[PDB]
């Protein structure tokens, strides 16, 4: 996956992020909190925000659809996600990804790009 | 935070 330098982590240290994580898991337990950021140098459009809440049963495939709309991409345009630095399967749900890969600050990080392979 |  791409070498990410998460703006969310640059701006907030672990303690501050974990405090937010605790608060989000407490107030919205029926939602999966995700931090979404673009791979460096990607030509894809930037997202207005990076903090999103998604249903636990939303699949990666349905997630791709929502993101494509937000960054004005067409179905035939290349779009790849990286979780835990690797590409997830489209049938996996957000709740499943969160259960297996949420960060210690209690957030699930997802990077997006138009490229599928990085050195 | 907002719903995706």
């Amino acid at each position: 996956g791409p070498h990410m330098k998460w703006a969310y982590k640059e701006e907030n240290n672990f303690e501050k992020r974990r405090a937010e994580g605790d608060k989000i898991r407490r107030k919205y337990p029926d939602r999966i909190p995700v931090i979404v950021e673009k791979a460096p140098k990607s030509k894809l459009h930037d997202l207005d925000k990076k903090k999103y809440l998604v249903p636990s049963d939303l699949t990666v495939g349905q997630f791709y659809f929502l993101i494509r709309k937000r960054i004005q991409l067409r179905p035939e345009d290349a779009l790849f996600f990286f979780v835990n630095n690797v590409i997830p399967q489209t049938m996996t749900t957000m709740g499943q990804l969160y259960q297996d890969h949420h960060e210690e600050d209690l957030f699930l990080y997802i990077a997006y790009s138009d490229e599928s392979v990085y050195g | 935070w907002e719903e995706l």
